[PDB]
RNA sequence: CCCGGCGAGGGGAGUGAAAAAGAACCUGAAACCGUGUACGUACAAGCAGUGGGAGCACGCUUAGGCGUGUGACUGCGUACC
RNA sequence: UGUAACGGGGCUAAACCAUGCACCGAAGCUGCGGCAGCGACGCUUAUGCGUUGUUGGGUAGGGGAGCGUUCUGUAAGCCUGCGAAGGUGUGCUGUGAGGCAUGCUGGAGGUAUCAGAAGUGCGAAUGCUGACAUAAGUAACGAUAAAGCGGGUGAAAAGCCC
């Protein structure tokens, strides 16, 4: 029965993969708006 | 005739020359900065 | 685990193109304009499920203020005829029978005459 | 990736791209973006989560007529003849025989069958259990699982 | 079902005749747009051509109310560039009344090929006698 | 002899014999239904309604298929602000044939 | 009975050789070399030579009767191209599609 | 100096319709040895107007 | 064996299970280029579609009046990022 | 640049003012059919319905739910030379990403279900590589020292040899 056990409900939740077209929600600037110093690769300021 | 062609596109990828676009390609566009200014 | 990617782009490009079968040029050769013609097309066919209702109905008022004036009364007084005449038929059929029927579409012109009088 | 970091043109002027090195990961030949590292896939079970799932699934075992106890379960020669007849005797092709003492045998016997697993008591792991048909436990291999699992 | 569509081939369309003695020349003008298009007809379809054939005689006798007799300026450009060429009423009804009914009834009918196909059907006459009599035209009194 | 009768939302003008496709009716396949809300009959001598509904009439219809229409695409996509939503749809029928018309 | 001639990677490019091929097309075949004989292009020779071997393997490979054959289907198509260099002006060189074509000939005489 | 769209392959052909070769159209026969020729030209044998002229 | 310049290339013959497996060789996509057939197109203006839609050509079909291709004419309609 | 300050024809009312009754008019509201979200509510209790109310334009962005790809376990199982993957058509099907069946090509592999991991989905980056178009059978064929004829060889001669 190996491919009979499942995981809970719940627990394995998906995993947010930005960038991969309009239907998915976070394509085209991921998640992170416009232009900024936060919408760049390394970009953010220091705590 | 392959190699010859890679290494003759590869030739003005390292130019200087300024009156000359893109090193080779005669034109009048410092007279044309030169009255823009 | 790479994973190339030919024969699932394969399979979407070749759905937009079926799609695509008789646009002009590159509208039905070339993937990239191809899409555009698909998507514009998708935005004229909901445009135009709406406006064929508009369409028809505008087709309908001319032939139904033909064939009124053809029996001596305008289409406006016709249909306010028939609305105080309490007759219901709405006008795909008044101007259908206004086309096949000649006789029944004198008589409507009569209940309309009768009850505007 | 093996290059040189040579500027391949000049950053204004030819009617080109920009580009910096020849080692992009947008180029032919050129360097994975996200290039992989050997990593380790270890995941820690806390202890009582490793011997709950060994009750959960004897339990199982159990309830669902896959778990075979016998008195003694060893063969005559180290001969997989011998274990192929005993095993056909006893309605069996997969299975995993588990012995509290480990028989040298048995151990002989089994290497070649495919279907067929000899374990000690110790050495049970929780994809065997649920991956043989029929487990079949020595009473003293019980004997030693009950001492593991407490 | 589906709405009915006249079909081209099977179209039957009359020949009538209108006399332009006194009329007014827009109040006419919209009566035969209104008969070339088919629209006073219960088969119209507004991609066929359903309407009937008018021969408009007396071009020449139509009237216009106020000044238009000599302020309406007709203007067409010839292309060339200083070329914009006007005209009175007077000076068309002078050297072509038939453009007179016939430029307003063009800009009354639909743009397109099937307007032009519906403006070929006008006949238009500055006499009171035609050559269509083997067509035998009704007299239309409009 | 026609008659003209109400329907599911929209009216319908039809013969003896005639297979009309209308809104989804919830009855089974080879069950009959009657339309009580005629408001034509024209045979040789027209009937209509002065109030509506024809007070005598009535169209025994025989049900013959329920379906499910073509597929329609709907495309929403608006230019240039990062929106496509596409969609499909197949509208449910009732294929009926009218057995009689009675005045 | 159909009989096909080739003459596959002809040096002259498919355009130059289709305006010979229109030419012939449709003809009987003693018309058409009479047509190709006296046509003063480079490409009416080698349609010519695949004319004449589709004529000769029809009367050799297949049933005779030259008199009675035509020239039902010709078409050129498109070979590979031979890349080569043009030396231009400032440094600059061109790449050179010296083509190719596939000339085909299907005589039949029904 | 140079195009701005690409033209397409309708006017590339609508361009070459007069491009077309046009046939011989008929060409004569010689008097003398029977053989076909352009017409105002000798022949390959080296006739004309049924007369025997060059012979090489 | 035949055409061909004792060619190139081809057509047969033969091997092969298969030579549109022939060395330019497994599969053989797309762009791009052709040949053939059906329809449209030489008085008509524009993101080239879409809604309507005649006619024609092929298949049906117990004529059931459908399907496929084309698409005159007509409403609306200024690509994507 | 051309009427060119009613969209146009054209209008002496088809203008303006006052009153009134019609009709047209949108993706508004209603009718009919369908789907989905959030409440409430009697059961069904691990949820579906006789219900029932109401909501469903959407950028940045947040939340939820899925499809496909390659690889691992299930799988020494199950499909497969009575023909796999792939390629190319057709038909059916789901709200969608998609799925399923089958003709022809192909000629040897494919993989359910339920889990697991990702080099997991491209139309754009003057993106990288290969192929192929376009202008186009167009400019050009590289000193304006210059060729003409006879003969030979050859399948063919302006260019080779004499």
């Amino acid at each position: 029965r190996l491919n009979t056990l499942s995981p809970a409900e719940g627990s394995k939740k998906a995993g947010k993969r930005l960038g991969r077209g309009i239907g998915s929600g976070l394509g085209k600037t991921g998640g992170r708006g416009h232009k900024g110093q936060k919408s760049r690769s390394g970009g953010g300021v220091r705590r | 005739m392959d190699i010859n062609w890679r290494h003759n596109q590869s030739t003005f990828y390292h130019f200087t020359s300024d009156h000359r676009i893109s090193g080779w390609k005669e034109t009048n566009a410092m007279y044309v900065a030169l009255n823009s200014q | 685990a790479r994973v190339k990617r030919g024969v699932i782009a394969r399979a979407r490009h070749k759905k937009i193109l079926k799609q695509a079968k008789g646009y002009y040029g590159a509208r039905s050769r070339v993937y990239r304009v191809a899409f555009q013609a698909v998507i514009k097309a998708g935005q004229y066919a909901y445009r135009d499920r709406r406006q064929r209702k508009r369409q028809f109905r505008q087709l309908w008022i001319a032939r139904i203020n033909a064939a009124a004036r053809q029996n001596g009364i305008s289409y406006s007084k016709f249909i306010n005829g028939l609305k105080k005449a309490s007759v219901e038929i709405d006008r795909k059929i008044l101007a259908d029978i206004a086309v096949f029927d000649k006789v029944a579409f004198t008589a409507l012109v009569e209940k309309a005459k009768a009850a505007l009088a | 990736v093996t290059g040189s970091g040579k500027k391949p043109w000049r950053q204004k002027g030819t009617g080109r791209a920009r580009s910096g090195s020849i080692k992009s990961p947008i180029w032919r030949s050129g360097g994975v973006t996200f290039a992989a590292r050997p990593q380790d896939h270890s995941q820690k079970v806390n202890k009582k989560m490793y011997r709950g799932a060994l009750k959960s699934i004897l339990s199982e075992l159990v309830r669902q007529d896959r778990l075979i106890v016998v008195e003694k379960f060893s063969v005559e020669a180290p001969k997989t003849k011998l274990l192929a007849q005993k095993l056909k005797d006893m309605a069996l092709e997969d299975v995993l025989i588990i012995t509290g003492e480990l028989d040298e045998n048995l151990f002989l016997a089994a290497r070649n069958l495919h279907k067929v697993d000899v374990r000690d008591a110790t050495g049970i792991d929780p994809v065997s259990l649920i991956a043989f048909d029929k487990v079949v436990m020595t009473a003293d291999a019980v004997k030693q699982v009950e001492e593991m699992l407490a | 079902m589906k709405t009915f569509t006249a079909k081209p081939e099977t179209v039957k369309r009359d020949w009538y005749v209108v006399d332009a003695t006194g009329k007014t020349l827009g109040r006419l003008a919209t009566e035969l747009a209104r008969r070339l298009r088919g629209k006073h007809k219960a088969e119209y379809t507004p991609h066929v051509d359903t309407g009937d054939y008018i021969i408009v005689l007396n071009a020449d006798k139509v009237a216009v109310t106020g000044n238009k007799r000599t302020d309406k300026v007709y203007y067409h450009h010839t292309g060339h560039i200083g070329g914009i060429k006007q005209a009175t009423f007077e000076e068309m009804i002078a050297r072509r009344p038939e453009r007179v009914i016939e430029i307003a009834v063009k800009g009354m009918l639909p743009k397109g090929p099937l307007g032009r196909a519906m403006f070929r059907k006008l006949k238009v006459y500055a006499g009171n006698e035609h050559n269509h009599a083997a067509q035998q035209p009704q007299v239309l009194d409009i | 002899m026609y008659a003209v009768f109400q329907s599911g939302g929209k009216q319908h003008r039809v013969s003896e014999g005639q297979t009309v496709r209308l809104e989804k009716l919830d009855i089974a396949t080879g069950e009959t239904v009657e339309f009580a809300e005629v408001l034509m009959i024209a045979n040789g001598e027209e009937v209509k309604i002065g109030v509506p509904f024809v007070d005598g009439g009535v169209i025994k219809a025989e049900v013959v298929a329920h379906g499910r229409g073509e597929k329609v695409k709907i495309v929403k996509f608006r230019r240039r602000k990062h929106y496509r939503k596409q969609q499909g749809h197949r509208q449910w029928f009732t294929d009926v044939k009218i057995t009689g018309i009675s005045a | 009975m159909e009989t096909i001639a080739k003459h596959r990677h002809a040096r002259s490019s498919a355009q130059k050789v289709r305006l010979v091929a229109d030419l012939i097309r449709g003809k009987k075949v003693s018309q058409a070399l009479d047509i190709l004989t006296y046509t003063n292009k480079k490409a009416a020779v080698l349609v010519k030579k695949v004319l004449e071997s589709a004529i000769a393997n029809a009367e050799h490979n297949d049933g005779a009767d030259i008199d009675d054959l035509k020239v039902t289907k010709i078409f050129v198509d498109e070979g590979p191209s031979m890349k080569r260099i043009m030396p231009r002006a400032k440094g600059r060189a061109d790449r050179i599609l010296k083509r190719t074509s596939h000339i085909t000939v299907v005589v039949s005489d029904r | 100096a140079v195009q701005q769209n690409k033209p397409t392959r309708s006017k590339r052909g609508m361009r070459r319709s007069h491009d077309a070769l046009t046939a011989v159209t008929s060409l004569s026969v010689d008097k003398t040895s029977g053989e076909k020729h352009l017409r105002h030209h000798i022949t390959a044998d080296g006739y004309y107007r049924g007369r025997k002229v060059i012979a090489k």
